[PDB]
């Protein structure tokens, strides 16, 4: 019907008045790219040669774009057309003798991208004013667009195959109004939460307080190496933290050239680190584990999440209020590549060696599983002879449930900080948590310790049989790996149960993945 | 120029495949660079160019092509003498750029009939042939020394292609590789602490390790630098070690006095701040 | 303008017009001057979709009802 | 032969059972549950 | 295909050209030398010499962008002493050292083995 | 020139050179297979 | 239960329940139930025997079977419903352990744990030292790992196949994979692999690839396209055929060269395609002469409705078949193969579900190597493993480099009493390598050794349909909808 | 189908190896032994031929006495 | 016909009577590798109202345990409506009750 | 005759059954394919459980 067509989604108004599609516009895989600034974009140059530009011949271009004419279609930094301004359009391809089409001031010629036009860049759904933004175009070979890495936060890209939209701007008036509005580094703080929206990630991360740590001592011919990376140096090298023996640089040393000379940020440290609020303070060893920049220079303390990356005081914020955007987008640049290039001589990697530990902590860990299972029993035991005596606000069912729960939580809970305080410095794994990169500590609990009790709903594995979770049980059995507790990690295996236990737990996640992206989507729609 | 560091050589063990050897007194730029020679730099003769007339195996077209390509060349003759296709005034290819080989079975027996080296042969006169049974089988047998099973085929199956061989080098495609690989260490007691292990006692101690035998594991100098680079060099057939290495070397050296030419060249004209 | 029929060629009487099916645009094989007016086939546009949900097809919007064997339809 | 009485020494390595579960699958088809509705 | 020719990773076009040096403004006496179509294979080597030499104040040299082709070296000297001599000598040297290797080892070569052909 | 049409199962030409039907005789197969251009082409071994 | 056991009940078909506390015996014999084999134990004992296994050994020439076993009456088929009133045990270890533990009532016992697996959770190793969601993700992924599917696919004429050159059996196997007959047909490659940082193309979700590897054919794999045609007479005055068209006489003009078609109207086996070429050339006899007063010259007796690209930049024509179809009519399939080489953006997976996309690749050269020189093949991202746990992912790999050494494949069966950490350890080190699987690597660019070691060494991948060429798309100006005056959907 | 010519990883040739190998277990069982007769003696390599498998042998047994 | 046409489009019924209530239940065969026949081979359904309905016959069941694959279904849309047998499962064909 | 049912693959009046490896080799039908799908105008249909 007439109604119908006119209705909703794919409907004359919403599908299609409203939202339409557009010509002018690329698609494919993205990768990452280092190498890049932060606003530009890797384009294939196949990409880049279908897709066009209306440039207007002006007296002083005019030999370039005669020259433009002349190499055709064929070759890659060509033209597609040139537009008479009678309103003829011409094809560049069919004519014989295109030297014979002499240009002249009024003529618009549509050319291939080159190296600088500014496209918009899009990832949907596009949740945020922040997930389309312009960047500068860059060609190069192999048929993906290529993006710096740190631009993956806004985006929410993972280049674990998502794809990207470009849109690509006809005239003067937009090309402005993206590149003064739209810009990448106009988009670096995000007025939803006054805070930077995009931080240093993944590698660099990790690579940076590790960088950072005043342990690291580097000879002059690897400094050398370093700053020449570094886009904005001044040319002088810095005086060498050691003079004698022989010359080095300390890491947080060469660290302060990358950040702009005048950034002042005090605090932020928080590593799990020095200490919980007061220990540093008794006697005040100056410590090493909290940092200061003064004069942009790095005094002391490592780098991480809290320093380094989007939290809402941080060295990136902070030089983004004080030396503004331009600024802000070469330090993040240069901060890049300055650390992967020093991560380059040091590596980082993870082995089954990061997730074992030795062979006392086993025997105290069983030795609390032990003591948790036993008194798990000792509940039961007390429960059965109707002595337990209820809890002032939950029925006798409701507070034996909340006090094993209680003690379950309190099990895994005291061997997983067992095994964080076992583990050494050298664990990559400790590495990748600490810089907050990846993971967390309940993560490092998991694969070393033990998996503790799986969930549904908000309590544990329920009947799914008269009385019982899985036929392998007896009936009424109340105690942990009945009801679905994994006694076993991720490095020593699972049990059946504790497999088909976890397998209950693991779906609750996928079923609400699936539901959110719909009802969020719609929530969000109606606001707008 | 002063600074130049000697560089001497040691050569332990040499066979038919093998080379072992110690470089001393040099720099590990150096020792990275030659190295890098040998597999990417050192050039070769590999089949490049294949047109197939008649192919009924049970496998498609490509896929003889490609297999066909990696196939090792006795390139004993001087490669020197052979040109470069680029290079030479010749249309398409000729005798002085390249080196053809030509391929013609089917099966008539009733039985499985394999397709080996042995049945493709150099037009091109016998001096560049593929690298099964030819300047001998080694007393030492590989049974059939078959090189390659390039396809199988059945009676009334039948292939029929041209090969074209030519000079190009390793970091243009793997085929034109010297090397089947190349072993290469330096400091192997770890005296220089350019890596840092944590437990040193859970690592197994190298073949070169052995100097003080002793299980103390790793004595620390601070004043040290890289000295005494150990390789291995292991050819894939196509060409004798050591005029590999050699070959590397020289090649190596044609490619620098390059850029001192090219940048002579730019001092030709105007001084360009020169002194 | 009633003289279409594909011989709106200005600067000189056309012979044959060509088809870039994949720039959208109508050529002349021996000057350079687009006439546009797109038809891709129009035909080809119903038959757009295919990735959106479909087999019972919601959005046909015309059964062929085989005329060719029919006077009405 | 078996004869429940002579033996003396009833276990065996289920290591041994994937001999047991190989002749479900060397009899059974992989997908039997298509094959014998459709014959039924 | 979007890839380019294999070739096209170390072969010089007809209009490219194989080196060119531009003097920085940054700081005296010094300069910066852009290699086209080359590798870490000839940078870090090169890098290496300069280094050696005492009369370098800094040399270094890095590739901008895996996918093409190109390094750039940057070096200093003291004000009386052009970079362009030290990166020709550095140069020279080198051949040389890799001569004398070369040498050495067809007489280390040579020594007692009859496998040598 | 005939258009060779190797047949299904026997693979004896039936030169196909009209509007004849497709059907290979002798053979009952009635599959067929337009058989390898005599016309070369080039592949690099890469 | 006696009866069943004994035959003269239906086994397979017939379940049979008691409900105690509610006094009621309810037995079905519909169909639709879903039951599993079950071993039969009684006075806390199996009821199966040796001799039993002896004479299932005896079939290489005895015809005793399954079918004997179930005959037996130690196995027995027990549905959902009847599984909810057994007393189940995990496995005769147990039933063993009993003496101390706290049931003795045992009914049936599990034949094998990992059988509570289907197909494509089958494939995937040491599956339990997987975070339980990288196993759903997986078995998604293994349905897109492109591998040899049929053997006879030689003269299979599927609309779009992917075939890999070199697949290879997993190096570390699980045993169920016997019976899936993978060994026979594979589905990814034993590749060397890294999980190091190195220079940062990996980051995210992606890897860094050995350029040497992928040209010695690694990954190579070879891709079909099948294009089918129909003539029709399909009305009483129109005519289809098979032409070499002309725009002396045929009405469709489009640019695309028809140069390249045989006099037929088709296209033969060996010629090379473009994305303009004209594969098919069929027309469209329309209007045999309703158009009168002089309407010939020319284009008039016939439109052009024939077949081309517009696809893709393609390969080269494989097979060209001509026959006729269920109708009557002149039919044609011309397969169309091309040979995809990995590349950026191509989409790769181990068996943990660990997919991503390529960053870079580099040359044998670059690659960082080891001792003997081993370069890997791929680098995978660290940050990979932490949040997402797949440490299944490391122990594959552990084990993997034991089988490498040993020369015997190995065995990640899910289940198992081989104390897979410090057995598996113990015994790499025993071949002379560091016992936890890190080895000392070296920087490709500069020689120097890397500071860290990095955990190294062989692990099963595969290669996805999702080809990066595949993807690629762009527009300017182009079709417009005349039904809407807007561009088209893709 | 078909063993690849030279091992992905290293170059080392690995066609010249294959028949000899199934020969020798044929003959002789002992497959760590067998691998290192032959001389393969780097675990890439040892990957690479171990674990092969040879699916051309299913495509030759067609009826295909015909193309 | 009525059948083949029923194999062939997916519908249910002789059209006459409906066809929404048994949609998709036919399919052609995926092939992509042999793991994916033999899975789509292998593959089981469960029905639902359409696109969004949030409730228990979604996740994972106790009672699955040996029939149904724990860890195989979808990653989006149907993502645990779609079920595969484990590999011991059955199916019984049925049986005369006489 | 009163009509024509379609044949599930490999079933037991399918005529592929009766064979073995080498006829259904020579068939040039492959001896692992697992069946039980049906054939509709050139493609394989499979049903749904
Ligand atoms: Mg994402
Ligand atoms: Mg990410
Ligand atoms: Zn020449
Ligand atoms: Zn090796």
């Amino acid at each position: 019907s007439l109604k119908q067509r006119l209705k909703g989604k794919e409907g004359r108004v919403r599908g299609n008045l409203m939202g339409k599609r557009v010509d002018f516009s690329a698609r494919t895989v993205i990768t990452p790219d280092p190498n890049l600034s932060i606003d530009q974009v890797g384009v294939p140059r196949s990409i880049a040669a279908n897709m066009t530009f209306a440039e207007i011949v002006t007296p002083f271009n005019i030999d370039r774009l005669q020259e433009l004419v002349r190499r055709g279609n064929s070759q890659y930094p060509g033209a597609k057309y040139i537009i008479r301004d009678n309103g003829d359009r011409i094809d560049l391809r069919f004519h014989p003798k295109p030297s014979d089409l002499h240009l002249q001031t009024g003529y618009k010629v549509e050319r291939h991208m080159c190296d600088g036009d500014i496209v918009i860049f899009n990832r949907q759904p596009t949740l945020h004013k922040m997930s389309m933004m312009g960047h500068r175009v860059r060609i190069l070979p192999w048929s993906t667009f290529r993006l710096n890495l740190s631009v993956t936060t806004p985006y929410n890209a993972d280049f674990d195959g998502d794809e990207m939209n470009l849109h690509l701007p006809q005239s003067l008036e937009t090309r402005a109004e993206i590149q003064e509005l739209a810009m990448v580094p106009r988009m670096i703080v995000t007025p939803q939460s006054n805070r930077p929206v995009m931080g240093i990630v993944q590698d660099t991360l990790t690579a940076v307080r590790k960088f950072t740590k005043r342990d690291v001592f580097l000879e002059r011919g690897e400094v050398m190496n370093l700053l020449m990376f570094l886009s904005t140096w001044d040319g002088k090298v810095p005086q060498p933290a050691i003079l004698k023996p022989r010359p080095l640089w300390t890491g947080k040393q060469i660290f302060s050239l990358i950040i702009p000379g005048h950034i002042n940020c005090i605090r932020t440290h928080s590593t799990h680190p020095d200490d919980e609020d007061s220990g540093p303070y008794k006697h005040i060893s100056p410590g090493d584990t909290k940092v200061v920049v003064e004069n942009g220079e790095l005094i002391m303390g490592i780098l991480c999440k809290k320093s380094l990356g989007t939290s809402a005081g941080s060295l990136v914020h902070i030089s983004y209020l004080e030396m503004g955007h331009d600024i802000t987008r070469l330090f993040y640049s240069n901060i890049q590549t300055v650390i992967n290039n020093w991560l380059l001589i040091e590596g980082h990697t993870i082995g089954i060696g990061d997730s074992i530990a030795d062979s006392k902590t086993y025997q105290d860990i069983q030795n609390t599983i032990k003591k948790a299972k036993q008194d798990v029993i000792e509940v039961i035991e007390k429960a059965h002879n109707n002595e337990l005596e209820p809890t002032p606000g939950n029925t006798l069912r409701q507070t034996f449930e909340n006090q094993v729960n209680r003690i379950l939580n309190d099990a895994r809970d005291k061997t997983g900080s067992s095994a964080q305080k076992s583990l050494s410095e050298y664990n990559n794994f400790k590495s990748m948590v600490v810089s907050g990169a990846k993971g967390s500590k309940i993560n490092i609990s998991q694969v070393i310790a033990v998996v503790g009790q799986q969930n549904v709903e908000g309590k544990r594995i329920p009947f799914g049989f008269k009385h019982r979770t899985l036929p392998h049980f007896i009936k009424d059995d109340y105690g942990p790996e009945s009801r679905g507790f994994v006694e076993n990690s991720y490095l020593a295996g699972l049990t059946p149960t504790e497999f088909f236990f976890h397998a209950m737990g693991g779906r609750e996640g996928l079923i609400d993945t699936a539901v959110k992206t719909a009802e969020t989507g719609y929530i969000q729609r109606r606001l707008i | 120029m002063p600074y130049a560091n000697q560089p001497t050589v040691r050569i332990t063990e040499l066979t038919d495949e093998n080379v072992k050897f110690i470089i001393e007194n040099t720099d590990l730029a150096v020792a990275n660079s030659i190295r890098r020679v040998f597999i990417a730099e050192v050039p070769i003769i590999a089949i490049d160019w294949v047109q197939i007339d008649a192919n009924s195996s049970v496998l498609h077209d490509e896929f003889i092509a490609h297999r066909l390509g990696l196939i090792p060349l006795i390139s004993d003759d001087i490669v020197d003498k052979l040109q470069y296709s680029r290079d030479c005034t010749c249309e398409e290819f000729c005798p002085e750029c390249s080196v053809e080989f030509t391929l013609d079975v089917r099966c008539n027996e009733d039985q499985t009939r394999h397709v080996t080296s042995r049945d493709l042969i150099s037009n091109s006169p016998r001096v560049i042939p593929v690298t099964s049974r030819n300047r001998d089988n080694d007393p030492n047998d590989y049974v059939e020394q078959d090189d390659i099973l390039i396809v199988k085929l059945r009676k009334g199956q039948e292939l029929r292609l041209r090969a074209y061989a030519k000079k190009g080098f390793g970091k243009e495609h793997a085929k034109w590789n010297p090397t089947a690989g190349v072993a290469f260490e330096y400091d192997p007691d770890n005296a220089l602490r350019h890596t840092v292990y944590p437990k040193p006692e859970e690592w197994p101690k190298s073949e070169y390790s052995e100097l003080d035998e002793d299980e103390s594991q790793a004595p620390y100098d601070p004043n040290g630098k890289p000295e005494r680079f150990y390789y291995n060099v292991e050819s894939c057939g196509s060409l004798r070690p050591e005029t590999i290495v050699l070959s590397a070397l020289s090649g190596l050296k044609k490619k620098l006095s390059d850029l001192q030419t090219q940048l002579s060249h730019e001092i030709q004209s105007d001084v360009l701040t020169i002194n | 303008l009633d003289a279409l029929p594909r011989v709106t060629c200005p600067n000189h009487p056309d012979a044959i017009l060509v088809e870039d099916y994949r720039a959208g645009d109508m050529i002349c094989p021996e000057c350079g001057l687009v006439v546009g007016d797109r038809v891709i086939d129009v035909g080809s546009e119903w038959r757009t979709f295919s990735n959106d949900k479909a087999t019972k097809d919601p959005s046909r919007v015309g059964d062929s009802q085989n005329p060719l064997l029919s006077d009405g339809d | 032969y078996d004869e429940d009485d002579d033996e003396i020494t009833p276990d065996l390595w289920q290591e041994a059972c994937w001999i047991v579960i190989s002749s479900y699958f060397d009899e059974k088809g992989l997908v039997r549950q298509q094959l014998d509705s459709f014959d039924e | 295909m979007n890839a380019p020719p294999a070739f096209e990773s170390f072969l010089l076009f007809e209009g490219e050209k194989k080196i060119t040096i531009n003097k920085d403004t940054k700081v005296p006496n010094a300069c910066l030398f852009t290699i086209n179509k080359e590798d870490h294979t000839l940078g870090n080597i090169i890098k290496s010499q300069l280094l050696k030499d005492p009369q370098v104040l800094f040399a270094g040299y890095k590739v901008p962008h895996p996918l093409e082709h190109k390094i750039i070296i940057r070096v200093q000297t003291t004000p009386d002493y052009s970079p362009q001599e030290a990166f020709t000598n550095a140069i020279t040297d080198l051949i040389s050292e890799l001569s004398l290797l070369e040498e050495r080892f067809r007489v280390a070569i040579k020594d007692k083995q009859e496998g040598i052909e | 020139q005939p258009m060779i049409y190797i047949c299904g199962e026997c693979h004896t030409e039936n030169e196909i050179k009209s509007r004849d039907p497709i059907r290979c005789r002798e053979c009952g197969y009635r599959i067929m297979y337009k058989k390898r251009t005599k016309r070369l082409v080039v592949f690099d071994a890469r | 239960r006696k009866l069943r056991r004994q035959m003269d009940i239906i086994v397979s078909e017939v379940s049979m329940i008691r409900d105690i506390r509610e006094r009621e015996i309810r037995i079905y014999t519909d169909a639709g139930r879903i039951c599993r084999p079950l071993l039969i134990v009684e006075k806390q004992k199996l009821l199966l025997k040796k001799r039993h296994i002896d004479q299932l050994k005896e079939r290489e020439y005895n015809n005793y079977s399954w079918q004997d076993l179930v005959a037996s009456g130690v196995v027995e088929y027990i549905d959902t419903l009847e599984e909810e009133t057994v007393m189940l045990a995990m496995t005769p270890d147990d039933l063993q352990e009993k003496e101390v533990a706290y049931c003795s009532t045992y009914t049936h016992c599990e034949i094998h744990p990992s059988m509570i697996l289907g197909v494509c959770a089958s494939i995937i190793p040491f599956p339990d030292h997987n975070q339980s969601p990288r196993n759903t993700y997986q078995s998604a992924m293994g349905k897109q790992a492109m591998g040899v599917y049929i053997t006879n696919f030689h003269v299979r004429m599927d609309t779009l196949a992917h075939v890999l050159y070199y697949p290879q059996k997993p190096l570390v196997t699980t045993r169920s994979m016997e019976y899936l007959r993978f060994r026979e047909l594979p589905a990814g490659i034993n590749s060397i692999v890294a999980i190091a940082s190195y220079t940062g193309y990996n980051q995210e979700d992606s890897v860094i690839m050995n350029r040497s590897a992928v040209d010695r054919g690694f990954f190579r794999s070879v891709f079909y396209r099948s294009y089918k045609e129909q003539e029709s007479k399909k009305g009483f005055d129109q005519e289809e055929v098979f032409e070499k068209p002309t725009r002396e006489t045929c009405q469709g003009m489009r640019h695309a060269i028809y140069d390249k078609l045989d006099d037929d109207g088709l296209i033969a086996p060996g010629v090379r395609v473009s994305g303009d070429d004209v594969i098919i050339g069929k027309t469209v006899t329309l209007p045999e002469n309703e158009d009168e007063l002089e309407s010939t010259n020319r284009r008039y007796t016939k439109r052009d409705c024939s077949t081309f690209l517009r696809t893709s930049e393609t390969g080269i024509v494989d097979q060209v078949m001509v026959t006729l179809n269920q109708e009557g009519y002149k039919f044609c399939k011309i397969r169309v193969r091309s040979v995809r080489i990995p590349q950026i953006g191509d989409k790769f997976a181990s068996r943990h579900g660990q997919k991503g996309t390529c960053g870079i690749q580099y040359r044998q050269e670059d690659m960082p190597f080891t001792c003997e020189g081993i370069t890997p093949d791929i680098i995978i991202n660290p940050h990979a493993i932490p949040s997402r746990m797949t440490i299944g992912h490391l122990i594959e790999c552990l084990q993997g480099k034991v089988s490498a050494n040993k020369g015997e494949i190995g065995d990640a069966t899910p289940f198992n009493d081989a104390v897979n950490v410090q057995k598996i350890s113990n015994l790499l080190s025993d071949y002379g390598y560091h016992l936890r699987g890190n080895e000392v690597l070296y920087n490709g660019f500069t020689g120097r050794k890397i500071t860290s070691q990095i955990f190294i060494g062989p692990t099963y991948y595969q290669r996805l349909k999702h080809m990066v060429d595949d993807k690629i798309h762009s527009r300017a100006r182009g079709p417009i909808q005349i039904l809407n005056r807007q561009p088209m959907e893709g | 189908m078909i063993i690849p010519v030279r091992c992905f990883t290293c170059g080392k040739i690995v066609g010249n190896k294959w028949e000899a190998y199934l020969g020798l277990l044929q003959a002789e069982y002992t497959e760590g032994d067998a691998l290192d007769a032959l001389g393969l003696k780097r675990y890439c390599c040892r990957r690479m031929l171990l674990a092969h498998v040879d699916l051309i042998e299913k495509l030759l047994n067609y009826a295909p006495l015909e193309k | 016909d009525g059948l083949k046409y029923s194999l062939a489009t997916g519908n249910w019924g002789d059209q006459k009577k409906a066809h929404q209530a048994r949609a998709g239940v036919s399919q052609v065969l995926n092939r992509l590798t042999f793991a994916s026949t033999l899975s789509h081979l292998r593959r089981l359904n469960s029905p639902i109202g359409r696109d969004g309905k949030l409730a228990k016959p979604r996740q994972l069941h106790n009672t699955l345990w040996g029939m149904v694959c724990p860890a195989e279904t979808p990653e989006g849309h149907a993502v645990g409506l779609v079920k595969n047998l484990a590999l011991m499962a059955y199916i019984s064909v049925g049986s005369q009750p006489s | 005759f009163i009509g024509k049912i379609p044949i599930m693959l490999r079933s037991t009046y399918c005529l592929l059954n009766g064979l073995t490896d080498r006829d259904l080799c020579e068939l040039n039908e492959c001896p692992l394919d697992p069946g039980g799908y049906f054939i509709i105008n050139g493609s394989e249909k499979v049903l749904i459980a």
